RNA sequence: AGUUGAGAAGCUUGCUGGAGGUAUCAGAAGUGCGAAUGCUGACAUGAGUAACGACAAUGGGUGUGAAAAACACCCACGCCGAAAGACCAAGGGUUCCUGCGCAACGUUAAUCGACGCAGGGUUAGUCGGUUCCUAAGGCGAGGCUGAAAAGCGUAGUCGA
RNA sequence: AACCCACUCCCGUUGAAAAGGUAGGGGAUGACUUGUGGAUCGGAGUGAAAGGCUAAUCAAGCUCGGAGAUAGCUGGUUCUC
RNA sequence: GAGUCGGCAAACAGACUUUGAUCCGGAGAUCUCUGAAUGGGGGAACCCACCUAGGAUAACCUAGGUAUCUUGUACUGAAUCCAUAGGUGCAAGAGGCGAACCAGGGGAACUGAAACAUCUAAGUACCCUGAGGAAAAGAAAUCAACCGAGAUUCCCUUAGUAGUGGCGAGCGAACGGGGAUUAGCCCUUAAGCUUCAUUGAUUUUAGCGGAACGCUCUGGAAAGUGCGGCCAUAGUGGGUGAUAGCCCCGUACGCGAAAGGAUCUUUGAAGUGAAAUCAAGUAGGACGGAGCACGAGAAACUUUGUCUGAACAUGGGGGGACCAUCCUCCAAGGCUAAAUACUACUGACUGACCGAUAGUGAACCAGUACCGUGAGGGAAAGGCGAAAAGAACCCCGGAGA
C-alpha cells in the first residue's frame, strides 16, 4: 500500500525497491511470451505498483 | 440506498409465478433480479466442444424486474414496503407498516 | 510607407470627378523629402524624411524639442 | 540508467524458422522494444543472462492490415533482433 | 497515351504538404477552414 | 362484401393485425397530384437476343474430388528468344510463402487463384540513404520599400 | 533499325481504346529526342502565330461567396356542386 | 455503500472487497514526439546538436539551459581626439487560436431606372488591423427665441413631412413631445480603476431524507372490469409482461461541503489615471476631395492632401448666402458606471415543432465511404420478443447451402 511506503522508508530504501519489482515485471513478460502464465492478475498488478513508488519519490 | 440487497428473502408480485416465496441470489445492474427457485427457463444448448459437454436441455433462472418483488415481512406474513425513517449512524432499512427494522 | 516622422500624415483617398461626374479613385499622397538637420548637443547631422509642413514646424518649435517627443512616442530618431 | 535494462526485451520469438536457427547455429530471435539500438541490447543480454555475445543484427517488421467492415485495421509494428552468441552458452 | 496524372511523392509534399501550406498566409487560412469543417486529413 | 346520398364522401360487417383511437362544435393550416425531357428507391419491354476483349494451337494419360475442356503430374505438339527472358529507378503497399476453405469475385465450371480466415516471412563498416560540399532555385537576422496584408534582398543555410 | 512523329487506304463508332489497331509512310549528329529537379497564372501567362495550349474543360480556367442575379420568354399549377 | 473489471460484443478464463472496492466532485504528481513550436534545419508527427553541473570502462547517461522583436539594464567602444552607431550579458512583456458582436483601413458588380453614362444597388459583400466581455460615445466655443431647456447611449412618435433628386428611379431629417437609465470629476493634480493583504454575506462544482391499496374477473401477462378505503405545500412526469395519486425511480418540500471557484462588500498598501501649468503653425483663409438627409446649388457647418496665417475674456464663435443689432457658450489637454449588441459553448425548462424521402449533410462507427493534382464536393444506411427462452434431437444434402 501507500501508507506503508510513507512510514520512514527513505530515498535509498525505496530506491532499491524499484529494482526489485522490475525483475518481477521482466519475468512475467518472459513467461507470457512463452506458454506458461495462468495468473493473468499478476501481470496487471505490478504495473499499478511501480506507479506507487514513483509517486512517493516526488512527495516527501 | 436500495430496497433489496443480495441476502434477502422476498415474494413475487405480478408475474408468471405470483406469490412464490423466494430468495435473491444475484442482482444485475439494469435492476433485474435472479430470484432463486422461480421463473424457470430451459435452453437448447449444443454439447460443448474443446473436450467439454453440455448435452441437451438444462434449466436455469431468468431475471425479473425489481418492481415485481417486495421485502417479505414475517410478522403479518405479507408484502411490505420498506423505508429509511430511522437513521442515527446508518440508513437502516425499516418497514413502513410497523416501523420495525429488517434483518 | 509614406508617412512623416513629425506630423503623422498618411495618404488618403478620394475621387477624380470629370465634367460629367464620372467618379474614379485616386490617392492623395503627401509631399515629403529627405533632409539633414544639424543638432548641437550631439553635434551631428540626423537625416529623416519629413513633409513640407514638417519643415515649418522645425523652424518654429526647434529641432531639439521635436526630436525629443519623437523619442517620447518611441521612435527611431 | 539503473532502469532501461528491464525494458528492451519482450520475450522470445519461437517459430519454425527460429527453432531450426538456434540448433544448427547459435542464434536466438527476440522481440525487442520498439526503438532500441545495437549497444543497449548487447548489454541487456550480458546482464540478464550472464553470457557473452559476439554481435547483434536487427530488423523492423510492418504490421499486417486487416480489411473488415467499418474501415481498415492496422496491427502493431515491432522490431526483431537476431542474437548471435558464442558457440558455447546457449541461453536461458 | 500519357494521362494527366503521373505520380510522385517528392513533388506532392513540397506543393500540397503541411509545411508548404503553413509557410504562406493564404495556406494557414486553408488549414483553419479545412480543420473547422471537421475533416480527418488536412494534408493531401 | 353490402348499403345510403346531386357530388366531394359517409356507414355497418367477414378475415389479417396486435395497442392505440376522437361524438359533437369551434380554431390553426407544410390542407388534397397523372403531366413540370419533375426528384429518389422498386420493377418491366427490348431479350434469354448481341457479346464473352487480338486468328502463339492444342491432343491423350494418370490423379484428386460430391462433381474435371480449364487443377497437379506425365508424354507429345506449338509460340516469343534485342522478348512473351533476366535486373536496377520510380510508383504500389503485404499482392510473397504455408495450412484451412469456394457464399460472394474471376465475363463459363472450379477441387484453382493476385479471392476469404489463421500463422509465417525482409539480418549490412563496404550495396543504396542519412552524415560532408555545391547547380538551377527557395527561404532570408539586420536593411531598404509599401494604406494594411506584404514585396525585394546582404550575411547566412537549405536544395541532386 | 531503336527512337520521336502522324501522310494514305480499310476496319472500329453500344469500340479492346472519351482518338487505337494492321499494312504502307517522313526525320533519324541535330533549329535533335528524353529522364530528374526548378521558374512564369486568369483580361494573366506562354506561343517558328493556329485565337493554339494552361489537369479528358479555354474569343479569357477551376472553386467558394455577392446570389433564391435578371428573364415583356418556354414548361407545370393538385378535392365537389 | 455492495458489488466490480468502459463501449461495439459476446463468450470462456484469471480475479479484487464491508466499509474508501469500482462510482461521483475538489487539489496534486506524471505528461513521449508533432503543432505559435521557440537550439539549427526539414517532406508535421523526422534528422543533427551544443553548453553547464552530476555520475559512467576505448561506446555514454540523469538534471537543466540555448529562438527573434519590443522595452529597460550593467559592460564593451568603429572610422575620429573625445563619443554616438555597433556588439554581448541579464530582467519584464508580446507572438497563436476561437462562431457572432464593436471601432477603424481598403472597398466592388450584377440588378433597379421597363435602354443607359449622373444616380441607385451601397460604404452592402468580401479582404486586413485592433481591443473588450461588451465596445464606442460623453460632461456644451450644444439647442432654442427674446420663452427657455442643460452630458451620452437606446425604444416609440413627429413624418414618409420640410428638403434633396437626369426634380427621373428614388433618398430622406431636425425642432418638439413620451419612455428606459441616473455620477460627473481633474491639469493647485482628482474621482475612478488595477494588484495583494483583510474581515462577513451571497451563491457555485456531490449529495441526503421525501405521503398513501386491498380483494374480484377475463387474460400469456392487470395498471384494465368490479367492489371499497387512503394520501396531498406531492394528481395529467417517466416505466414496470396491456390504461398505476398509493409497485419502482422521482416530485412538492426540507436539509447539505475537507476543499477550491467566483460574486458583492470591510480597510489598508503598492500603483495608476497623468497630460503639467487653461492649451499656436491653432482658428480662419485659397484651390482639390470627403462626411453632413443636402447630385455647385443663394450653400452655412464639420473634416484633411497641397499652399498659407491670427485676437489674447475691454478677447473670441455660434444662431443654414450676407450684413448690422440681441441671445447663448469658452476651441486648440485628459478620465468616466448604468440603460445597450452578440452565442461557438453551458444548465433548467417549453412547444397548435419533426417523427427516419421529414428533422442537422449525419438517430446507424458522418464530414465517414467515394469523386478530385488540389481548393473543394459529399451519400446511402432505424424496429424479433415481456425475456434469448436465438431452435438439444432425428431424416435428405458435398463431410455444405
Ligand atoms: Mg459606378
Ligand atoms: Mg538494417
Ligand atoms: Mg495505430
Ligand atoms: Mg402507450
Ligand atoms: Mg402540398
Ligand atoms: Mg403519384
Ligand atoms: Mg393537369
Ligand atoms: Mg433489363
Ligand atoms: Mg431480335
Ligand atoms: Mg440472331
Ligand atoms: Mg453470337
Ligand atoms: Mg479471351
Ligand atoms: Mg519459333
Ligand atoms: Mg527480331
Ligand atoms: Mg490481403
Ligand atoms: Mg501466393
Ligand atoms: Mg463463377
Ligand atoms: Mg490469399
Ligand atoms: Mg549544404
Ligand atoms: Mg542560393
Ligand atoms: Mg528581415
Ligand atoms: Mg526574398
Ligand atoms: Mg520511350
Ligand atoms: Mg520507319
Ligand atoms: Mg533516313
Ligand atoms: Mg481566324
Ligand atoms: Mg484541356
Ligand atoms: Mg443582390
Ligand atoms: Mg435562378
Ligand atoms: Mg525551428
Ligand atoms: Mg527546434
Ligand atoms: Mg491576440
Ligand atoms: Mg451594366
Ligand atoms: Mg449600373
Ligand atoms: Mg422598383
Ligand atoms: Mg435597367
Ligand atoms: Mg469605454
Ligand atoms: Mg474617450
Ligand atoms: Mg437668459
Ligand atoms: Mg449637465
Ligand atoms: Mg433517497
Ligand atoms: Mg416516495
Ligand atoms: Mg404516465
Ligand atoms: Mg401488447
Ligand atoms: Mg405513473
Ligand atoms: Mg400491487
Ligand atoms: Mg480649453
Ligand atoms: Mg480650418
Ligand atoms: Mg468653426
Ligand atoms: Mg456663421
Ligand atoms: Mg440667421
Ligand atoms: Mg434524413
Ligand atoms: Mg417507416
Amino acid at each position: 500500500k501507500a501508507n506503508e511506503l510513507r512510514e520512514e522508508k527513505s530515498g535509498p530504501v525505496t530506491g532499491n525497491n524499484i529494482s526489485h519489482l522490475l525483475r518481477d515485471q521482466f519475468n512475467l513478460r518472459m513467461q507470457k511470451a512463452t506458454g506458461q502464465l495462468g495468473q493473468s492478475h499478476l501481470l496487471s498488478q505490478v504495473k499499478r505498483d511501480i506507479a506507487r513508488v514513483k509517486t512517493v519519490l516526488n512527495q516527501q | 440506498m436500495q430496497k433489496i440487497r443480495r441476502d434477502d428473502e422476498v415474494i413475487v408480485i405480478a408475474g408468471k409465478d405470483k406469490g412464490k416465496r423466494g430468495k435473491v441470489l444475484k442482482v444485475l445492474a439494469d435492476d433485474r433480479l435472479v430470484v432463486g427457485g422461480v421463473n424457470l427457463i430451459k435452453r437448447h444448448t449444443k454439447p460443448n466442444p474443446m473436450l467439454g459437454q453440455q448435452g441437451g436441455i438444462v434449466e436455469k433462472e431468468a431475471p425479473l424486474h425489481v418492481s415485481n418483488v417486495a421485502i417479505f415481512n414475517t410478522e403479518t406474513s405479507k408484502a411490505d414496503r420498506v423505508g429509511f425513517k430511522v437513521e442515527d449512524g446508518k440508513k437502516i432499512r425499516v418497514f413502513k407498516s410497523t416501523q420495525k427494522p429488517v434483518q | 510607407s509614406r508617412v512623416c516622422q513629425v506630423t503623422g500624415k498618411g495618404p488618403v483617398t478620394g475621387n477624380n470627378i470629370s465634367h460629367a461626374h464620372n467618379k474614379t479613385r485616386r490617392r492623395f499622397l503627401p509631399n515629403l523629402q529627405h533632409h539633414r538637420f544639424w543638432v548641437e548637443s550631439e553635434k551631428r547631422f540626423v537625416r529623416l524624411r519629413v513633409s513640407a509642413k514638417g519643415m515649418r514646424i522645425i523652424d518654429k518649435r526647434g529641432i531639439e524639442a521635436v526630436l525629443a517627443d519623437l523619442r517620447a512616442r518611441g521612435e527611431k530618431f | 540508467n539503473q532502469e532501461r535494462v528491464f525494458k528492451v526485451l519482450l520475450g522470445p520469438h519461437i517459430s519454425e524458422k527460429a527453432t531450426g536457427l538456434a540448433d544448427g547455429k547459435s542464434q536466438f530471435v527476440f522481440k525487442v522494444a520498439t526503438d532500441a539500438t545495437k549497444l543497449e541490447i548487447k548489454k541487456a543480454v550480458e546482464s540478464l543472462f550472464s553470457v557473452k555475445v559476439q554481435r547483434v543484427t536487427t530488423l523492423n517488421v510492418k504490421g499486417k492490415t486487416k480489411r473488415t467492415a467499418r474501415g481498415l485495421g492496422k496491427r502493431n509494428d515491432w522490431k526483431k533482433a537476431y542474437i548471435a552468441l558464442q558457440p558455447g552458452q546457449d541461453l536461458d | 497515351m500519357k494521362r494527366t496524372f503521373q505520380p510522385s511523392t517528392l513533388k506532392r509534399a513540397r506543393v500540397h504538404g503541411f509545411r508548404a501550406r503553413m509557410a504562406t498566409k493564404n495556406g494557414r487560412q486553408v488549414l483553419s477552414r479545412r480543420r473547422a469543417k471537421g475533416r480527418k486529413r488536412l494534408t493531401v
